């Protein structure tokens, strides 16, 4: 199963979509939601010329170097004319509460780039009301050293010579889904091994499991972004089996904690939650017309 | 102290030398071009009371240094000193100025000079100079004396304080701040910085220390240090205190310093003369040698000498050398300098005068003041490179011929005065510098030919209330009015035959259309005034399209630089790509602040996005769908929407009135004030330790605590009035000012609970609810928005912002900041005053006269000064830069390659074409931003077969369109080879 689904997708991890129309006022019409839209219209300046030269070198390596796998993979799609304007899919690895998700990101370079490092912004927040990580705030910013400009360390900056965009797309499904979540904050990992600890590890994982299953997987099937759109399809075809036996043991082992006592009504909440969402998860699944 | 007038000029002299200048009465003799310049800026600097003297007579002579003079009084032959005396009061009426024509000779009797507080000195002979500062000095307290002079292109300048004086300030620079991490209990004590940020001191300095655990004996001490290391220092014993726990901030102290000057005839042995170019460090010395031989020459023969007549030169030579040997370190006698100076004696260069001018007002501030160091002991200013490129020239060209450019033709002669007359100049910004350059064309008679010359300047700014205090062109009856117009009917009237077309278009990529390459063409120079980085960047890639030489200069508070560009000659301004800068982390700005700055970016911030982005999105939202029954049925189906939450939200609570406003403040307070920190010590308890066991609340993290609302409290009443104002305004809820007592707000507030600190079927019902209660009506589907506006007194935003900045400070226990130190960080203010402006202008219309002549590469300098220490400092301008990039072939900045083709050509025919002329085959186009030929990504295979004009979709008006390309390395995996920009033209 592995090999074909490695197989299919390896056609698409890398394309290009139209999503800017100019008319004959030089305006620009956008034909999808896009975070940066100001910057985009309000930065004509066409004296940047490094930036396409560091651009156009980087399409060579994001062509054959991104990550494919089934647990992870990465997919990109880029402007038909502009070379500022890129979209970033990432599936949640295995094992981990973001298992089989469906996460997206704007990516917008400044003029002076690669002078300073470019922009990226989570979309995939379901309207601001859920926080998916301690770095990924529930406004959208991602915050990684590597992408920051501050007095902390000479290795820990965007150096112009080295830095690349594909160690940024790395480090980001490297660092921040990982399989505890909950320890990523500094300041808990003095409490690792207590049962308190534990607990409340337990209780940001349900969360975190509810969260994704509704605004990772059952949106972005009823709506998913028209860049995107057959891959994400052709995506979920393929492992309907394996996201129903993945949501039934999270099903299973979130109600081995509901006699608790402290955390008991948290997670009979959050139980009620993912069997509602699962519910309808699976009829969207059976109804989905085969690629 | 009206701030609307000094509100750039406090933020760099301060609070109390405003108060020290004053009651301060300045005497200024001699009202030459000098003078005037000297009187112009101490008026606008804000001097109580200005007393100016003279005893000549106003000649045709003087129109062409005085630019206050006119026709009529020089044939009323009036005195110089009343003539101006009106005009210069209509600068600023603050300030009381008086005139006087007492005789000066060795008899005149000094003792009313003791009534002054500083003499200047101008167009004076050196024994009367000598006897005054003899008296001067004498006095109980010392009055200071300034002595200056201008002679053709040479000028001298002197400074003396009496034989002790006193400085508050040595260099003005704010004390920094550093994190103590380690001390020991040794003798002398260690001191070890906090991990990297190096505390960038130097031994001798002082520092005092608080908030120390453990070692409580060195809190509110004082030591001096000795540095170690860039990251620690020593102190000195402390074996005998208590174990350093951890913690500890240190800030530096400033201390009084005292200098000594000496007397003017003892001075005049052995100078202690600046160095300003170091290039050739034993100048002022010979400078100084024809200076004085020049004096003693026009006391001998009670005239100056004249031009071309060599016995006058040999006359003067022989003083000099005669003199030389006198002087305490017997230098040599510089033979052209003493030519030199004999062949222009009896010139006046305006743009020298100028700058001296500056640095002289400069120079009394800080005698009234004490503020910055002042300037020991001597400088000398000079620009013989205008004439060293000159060579031999004839005698005849700088004779007078009778008119107003007498002056000027006698410095520099007739031919380059012709060639300024017929110059076409682009100036952009009306600035502070641009009404000085104004002023300088128009003494130089810039583009004053009728066959030929134009200047056009642009702005699209209006006249401001603080404007006035720097920019002397405008008045206050020229508020809310075009800069542009008002500078050029300004102008207009100092020059009559000037000749200037003044626009209002603000230079950006959109009005490019006005701006085409033939309007560039038409031009011969290019000044910029400009104050943001992307403008200057924007306006040098336009020049550097074109081949046309570019100024540019700035100024920031006692800081300035100017750079020149020409071309073929010197790098542009974009070889120079700066460096980045310290932006806040998003932890530090959010819930860890540790100074001022970032409690006032977090208010700044709140402010915007309370009062700016969420009305746009709310009436976004609502007009996109025309009726809230329509969302409630499309939510009821399932649709998905964007915000739908945040809108639904703030439709919910909606205030309806007055009261419901004062409430909404109140939780508004209570939310920011009280729940958020109760929230953060819930997460993270005091005492949680890291691995290694340290605090978590350590340095710089400080540890919140809440704030209970107290309506007696002047903060809380401030904060909770301006809130309530500015949402009555946002939701457009009318209301009085009486509302705004306390008492009305303690009625209001009495029936008010508070809530304890602790989806989509509550967003359904709350819209339901709504849509019943006929809430959902077109009026209420409106907000408006607001726009930060820190130039308005009664708007109430840096009210709000200083209230919610204080507050929050005080939550985290950091010193709280007043009302104008938070309007200049939030508005970004650039501190500025007038003698920087007027120098730096000075030395920018210095420099255009080298431009317009077109010296050799090592006539052209660049200047780097800071008047607060004082230096100056002048550098060859940077040379081109050879690049090649394969086969020997090399390119420069200047370059431009060039490809002709026809209607039917093609992208492969284009490649071809470069291939075969340059030699080197191209792997990349891109037109700008926009992509043409790609190989690497998928489609652009089949682009090779398609016909330029359709590729790049061109506009009727161009004839050509610029390309970038690049090449293959010769060396695969390396980056491609950058290239030249390739200009394509359509058709022959
Ligand atoms: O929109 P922002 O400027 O980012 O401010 C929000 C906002 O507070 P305000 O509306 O009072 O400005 C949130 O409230 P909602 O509008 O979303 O209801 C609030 O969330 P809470 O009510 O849960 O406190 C959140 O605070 P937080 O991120 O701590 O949840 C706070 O963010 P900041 O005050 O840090 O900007
Ligand atoms: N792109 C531009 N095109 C034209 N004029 C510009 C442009 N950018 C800035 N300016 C002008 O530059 C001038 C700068 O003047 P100056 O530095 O004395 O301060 P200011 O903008 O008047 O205001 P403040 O002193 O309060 O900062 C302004 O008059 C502004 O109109």
């Amino acid at each position: 199963l592995e090999e074909k689904y490695v197989a299919v997708m390896k056609k698409l991890q890398f394309d290009t979509f139209e999503m800017v129309s100019e008319d004959e006022d030089g305006k620009l019409g956008f034909k999808v939601n896009y975070h940066y839209m100001s910057q985009v219209k309000n930065a004509n300046d066409a004296n940047s010329a490094a930036r396409a030269r560091r651009l156009a070198q980087e399409a060579v390596t994001l062509s054959t170097s991104l990550p494919l796998s089934s647990s992870s993979s990465v997919f990109v799609r880029c402007d038909e004319e502009r070379l500022d304007i890129m979209k970033v899919l990432i599936t949640g690895p295995a094992d981990t509460p973001y298992a089989n998700g469906c996460f997206e990101f704007d990516v917008y370079f400044p003029q002076d780039y690669p002078s300073s490092p470019p922009l990226v912004n989570l979309e995939t927040t379901g309207g601001h009301s859920v926080r998916f990580n301690p770095n990924l705030y529930n406004d959208g910013k991602v915050c990684l050293s590597i992408l920051n400009t501050w007095h902390g360390r000479p290795e820990e900056k965007w150096n112009p010579q080295t830095s690349s965009f594909l160690q940024v797309l790395v480090s980001v499904q490297s660092l921040i889904l990982v399989a505890e979540p909950y320890f990523n904050e500094p300041g808990y990992e003095r409490s690792r091994g207590t049962p308190s600890g534990t607990q409340s590890s337990r209780e940001y994982d349900g969360n975190i499991r509810q969260a994704t299953v509704k605004w990772a997987m059952l949106e972005q099937i009823r709506n998913p972004s028209p860049c995107f759109k057959e891959v994400i399809h052709k995506h979920f075809y393929l492992k309907r089996v394996e996201i129903m036996a993945q949501c039934e043991e999270w099903i299973a082992d979130i109600q081995q904690y509901s006699s608790d006592k402290r955390v008991g009504r948290t997670m009979s909440h959050h139980a009620a939650a993912l069997k509602r969402h699962t519910a309808q998860l699976r009829e969207e699944l059976l109804k989905l017309p085969c690629p | 102290i009206d701030d609307a007038l000094y509100s750039r000029q406090r933020y760099v002299l301060g609070d109390t030398a405003m108060q020290k200048m004053a009651k301060s009465h300045v005497f200024l003799s001699g009202m030459g071009g000098l003078g005037l310049e000297i009187a112009k800026n101490l008026v606008l600097a804000g001097i109580k009371a200005v007393t100016i003297h003279d005893t000549e007579k106003c000649q045709a002579w003087d129109l062409g240094t005085n630019f206050f003079l006119s026709e009529d009084d020089v044939v009323n032959k009036r005195n110089r000193a009343e003539a101006v005396l009106k005009h210069i009061a209509e600068l600023n009426p603050y300030v009381h100025v008086t005139s006087s024509s007492v005789p000066f000779n060795e008899t005149t009797d000094l003792s009313f000079l003791d009534k002054y507080q500083c003499v200047v000195l101008t167009e004076m002979k050196l024994p009367l100079q000598k006897k005054i500062n003899d008296f001067c000095r004498s006095q109980c307290p010392p009055i200071k004396f300034i002595s200056a002079d201008v002679h053709g292109i040479w000028s001298r300048l002197f400074c003396d304080f009496g034989d002790e004086f006193e400085v508050l300030d040595t260099t003005g620079e704010e004390p920094k701040e550093i994190f103590i991490s380690n001390i020991t209990q040794a003798n002398p004590g260690i001191v070890t910085c906090l991990e990297n940020h190096p505390h960038k001191l130097e031994t001798g300095q002082f520092l005092t220390f608080r908030e120390i655990n453990g070692m409580t004996g060195l809190n509110g001490s004082i030591q001096q240090i000795t540095v170690i290391s860039p990251f620690s220092f020593s102190i000195g014993d402390t074996t005998e205190l208590e174990p350093y726990l951890h913690g500890g901030i240190a800030v530096q102290v400033k201390t009084p310093k005292t200098v000594f000057f000496e007397s003017l005839e003892r001075q005049l042995k052995h100078p202690k003369c600046l160095i300003v170019d170091f290039s050739n460090p034993e100048a002022p010395l010979e400078i100084h040698t024809a200076m004085l031989a020049l004096d003693q020459f026009q006391e001998k023969y009670s005239r100056k000498p004249n031009v071309g007549c060599q016995q006058d030169s040999e006359e003067l030579l022989k003083l000099a050398t005669s003199i030389s040997e006198t002087l305490e370190e017997k230098p040599d006698v510089n033979a052209d300098i003493v030519h030199w100076l004999s062949w222009t004696a009896q010139g006046f260069l305006s743009p020298l005068a100028a700058a001296v001018g500056g640095v002289a007002s400069q120079e009394v501030l800080k005698a009234v003041t004490g503020k910055f160091s002042p300037l020991c002991q001597w400088l000398y200013l000079e620009a013989a490179d205008i004439v060293e490129s000159l060579g031999k020239p004839e005698c005849e060209e700088f004779l007078p011929r009778g008119d107003r450019y007498d002056a000027l033709r006698a410095c520099i002669g007739d031919t380059l005065c012709q060639k300024l007359q017929n110059l076409n100049i682009f100036l952009v910004g009306c600035g502070a510098i641009g009404c000085e350059m104004l002023k300088n064309f128009a003494l130089l008679g810039v583009g004053t030919s009728k066959e030929k010359g134009m200047i056009t300047v642009t702005d699209p700014d209006l006249i401001e209330k603080s404007n006035l205090n720097r920019q002397f062109l405008f008045r206050p009856h020229h508020i809310q009015k075009p800069k542009s117009y008002t500078a050029a009917d300004a102008t207009l009237k100092i020059n009559s035959q000037i000749k200037i077309d003044a626009h209002l278009n603000k230079v950006c990529p959109t009005t490019e259309t006005i701006y085409n390459d033939e309007f560039y063409t038409k031009q011969d120079v290019i000044i910029t005034a400009l104050d943001n980085v992307e403008a200057r960047r924007y306006v040098d890639s336009r020049c550097l399209a074109n081949l046309r030489p570019l100024l540019d200069s700035g100024t920031m508070g006692t800081k300035g630089h100017t750079e020149v560009i020409v071309p073929h000659l010197t790098e542009s301004y974009n070889s120079h790509r700066d460096p980045p800068e310290e932006e806040i982390p998003f932890s530090t700005l959010k819930s860890f602040p540790a100074a001022i700055e970032h409690t006032i970016q977090w208010a700044r911030d709140k402010f915007e996005s309370s009062f700016s982005h969420k009305p746009s999105l709310f009436n976004k939202f609502w007009q996109t769908y025309s009726s809230a029954e329509e969302v409630l049925q499309k939510i009821q189906s399932g649709h998905s929407l964007e915000g739908c939450f945040q809108v639904i939200k703030l439709l919910s609570r909606r205030p309806r009135n007055w009261s419901q406003c004062v409430e909404l403040a109140r939780l508004k307070f209570e939310k920011y004030f009280n729940h958020k920190a109760l929230q953060l010590l819930h997460c993270f308890p005091l005492d949680i330790r890291l691995k290694d066991g340290s605090l978590f609340w350590q340095s710089p993290k400080r540890p919140p605590s809440p704030i209970k609302f107290d309506l007696n409290e002047p903060l809380h009443l401030s904060f909770l009035q301006n809130a309530a104002k500015l949402y009555a305004t946002v939701y457009c809820i009318p209301f009085a000012e009486e509302d705004l007592s306390a008492d009305a707000l303690l009625n209001i507030l009495s029936e008010v609970k508070i809530q304890e600190f602790k989806d989509e079927r509550n967003a359904i019902f709350q819209l339901e609810k709504a849509i019943l209660s006929n809430e959902a009506t077109k009026s209420d589907l409106q907000m408006a928005v607001l726009s930060f506006e820190k130039d308005d007194d009664h708007n109430g935003h840096i009210d709000f912002i200083t209230a919610a900045s204080n507050l929050r400070a005080k939550m985290y226990s950091i010193e709280p900041a007043d009302r104008f130190k938070t309007k200049r960080i939030a508005g970004k203010i650039i501190p500025a005053i007038a003698t920087t402006t007027a120098t730096v202008s000075g030395l920018v219309a210095l420099e255009m006269i080298k431009v317009t002549g077109g010296y050799p590469f090592e006539a052209y300098k660049n200047c780097f000064l800071n008047l607060a220490i004082p230096i100056v400092v002048f550098t060859e301008t940077t040379e081109v830069r050879k690049t090649k990039i394969r086969n020997g072939i090399s390119f420069t900045i200047w370059d431009r390659w060039t490809v002709h083709g026809k209607e039917d050509f093609t992208l492969l025919d284009f490649i071809n074409a470069v291939k075969e002329k340059y030699g080197i085959e191209p792997t990349m186009v891109v037109q700008g931003v926009k992509m043409l030929y790609v190989p690497v990504m998928p489609g652009h295979a089949k682009r090779l077969k398609l016909t330029m004009h359709k590729l790049v979709k061109p506009t009727t008006e161009k004839k050509y369109v610029d390309l970038t390309v690049s090449f293959a390395p010769d060396i695969d995996g390396d980056e491609d080879l950058p290239g030249p920009p390739v200009r394509y033209y359509f058709s022959h």
